[PDB]
């Protein structure tokens, strides 16, 4: 048994070449054939590579699959990027009769400059605290491409439980927005010096912090 | 061998 | 022309049974495997299983075995996916796809998904109004948290719709509890905080809920 790990997102401007990796977690990647699928938003997937490096009829030769045994990975190359290539791409292989899909990679074909997220963090309200609940609200907007990762900190330690985060959604200016919520008991909130919402976008992390006072 | 695996998975001769 | 056509969107309640279909045309239905794939909202593809209509040979993902049944009816060239007792977690888009290729048992043989159905959305889902909390300011940003409602939608306006510039109302989180929450924030002149009054108007029609929350420093 294994998983296939893909980058969450990749991007490039039109005409450029992008590569999407697919790393097999255990076992050799060359032990089982790898397929690739393109899925445009709101549409059914289509197969763009099968058996590692075979191109289906009807698929542009801009799409090419390969295997790199040294990194235990498969790769999809998309050359001469066109706006219509913007889609999610999934790799897929076989684990003893069962089909295993990678987690997907969002490809953005850049149509405007990259834009870092604006982040606002709100502490729990007095009103909520009196109702014996506590929610931290992290609002994230105007980012592009539309992919971020959000981590929470109690002081400086990672919080895992109680975190719920939206998928990014497109704004009217074609940038993206998301939100993340941290649920806490009032006791937990007061028990730390602060909490932090950390939003990472294109390798760059935007952080916000609030404190009980 | 990858081919042997996919044949084992998928090869069918319809009646 | 080869075509896979799936049945229409389904709205069901947990505990109910359901059978959705994938009809093939333009080719010999019994000669090609049909795959089913699930895709939960905002999530990736999951393989469910596969059936060869010719001899009804069926394989299931370990994670779907015993949860779902895959079948086929030769006479009408139709593959089926069915559940005995739907759960809320079955809410997803379901796709079928034909495994095409060259079915020869030699090195020329190959197999890949060459045609896809258009997908069938299955939504499996009582009503509750939200709690509304002010998110006080501390250029200034202030907002309203709309907590724990069901189902969609919820509308938020500010100052009865007089305030729209600088307003960002965020799509709702769907919580593991099955409830929704969202927030709205407006950025206003920090100098206006002592002058202008800010009220978020929250409406949740399914529960006849109308809340006006004043938001102040
Ligand atoms: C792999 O599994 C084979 C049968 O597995 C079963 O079929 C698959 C499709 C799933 O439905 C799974 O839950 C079933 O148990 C075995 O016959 C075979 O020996 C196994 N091979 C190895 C190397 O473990």
């Amino acid at each position: 048994n294994f998983m296939l790990t893909q980058p969450h997102s990749v991007s490039e401007s039109p005409g450029k070449t992008v590569t999407i990796s697919c790393t097999r977690s255990s076992g050799s990647v060359a032990s089982d054939y790898v397929q690739w699928y393109q899925q445009r938003p709101g549409s059914a997937p289509t197969t763009v590579v099968y058996e590692d490096n075979q191109r289906p009829s009807g698929v542009p030769d801009r799409f090419s699959g390969s295997i790199d045994s040294s990194s235990n990975s498969a790769s999809l190359t998309i050359s001469g990027l066109k706006t219509e290539d913007e889609a999610d791409y999934y790799c897929q292989s076989y684990d003893n009769s069962s089909w295993v899909f990678g987690g997907g990679t969002k490809l953005t074909v850049l149509g405007q400059p990259k834009a870092a997220p604006s982040v606002t963090l709100f502490p729990p309200s007095s009103e909520e605290l009196q109702a014996n609940k506590a929610t931290l609200v992290c609002l994230i907007s105007d980012f592009y491409p539309g992919a971020v990762t959000v981590a929470w900190k109690a002081d400086s330690s990672p919080v895992k439980a109680g975190v719920e985060t939206t998928t990014p959604s497109k704004q009217s200016n074609n940038k993206y927005a998301a939100s993340s919520y941290l649920s806490l008991t009032p006791e937990q909130w007061k028990s730390h010096r602060s909490y932090s919402c950390q939003v990472t976008h294109e390798g760059s992390t935007v952080e916000k912090t609030v404190a009980p006072t | 061998d990858k081919k042997q695996k996919v044949h084992a998975l998928f090869y069918k001769l319809d009646i | 022309e080869v075509q896979l056509v799936q049945s229409g969107a389904e709205v069901k309640k947990p505990g109910e049974s359901l059978k959705i279909s994938c009809k093939g045309s333009g080719y010999r239905f019994t000669s090609y495997w049909i795959v089913w794939v699930r895709q939960m909202p905002g999530k990736g593809l999951e393989w469910m299983g596969i059936i060869y209509p010719g001899d009804f040979d069926t394989k299931y993902s370990p994670s779907f075995q015993g949860q779902v049944t895959i079948s086929a009816d030769k006479s009408i060239s139709t593959a089926y996916l069915q559940w005995s007792s739907l759960k809320a977690s079955d809410t997803a888009m379901y796709y079928c796809a034909r495994l095409g290729g060259r079915y020869y048992h030699d090195s020329s043989g190959y197999y890949y998904l060459d045609y896809w159905g258009q997908g069938t959305l299955v939504t499996v889902s009582s009503t509750k109004g939200p709690s509304v909390f002010p998110l006080a300011p501390s250029t200034a940003a202030l907002g309203c948290l709309v907590k724990d409602y069901f189902p969609e939608p919820v509308t938020v306006s500010w100052n009865s719709g007089a305030l729209t510039s600088g307003v960002h109302t965020f799509p709702a989180v769907l919580q593991s509890s099955g409830l929704y929450s969202l927030s709205s924030v407006v950025t206003v002149p920090s100098s206006s905080l002592g002058t202008q009054t800010y009220i978020c108007n929250v409406n949740h029609k399914p529960s006849n809920t109308k809340v006006d929350k004043r938001v102040e420093p």
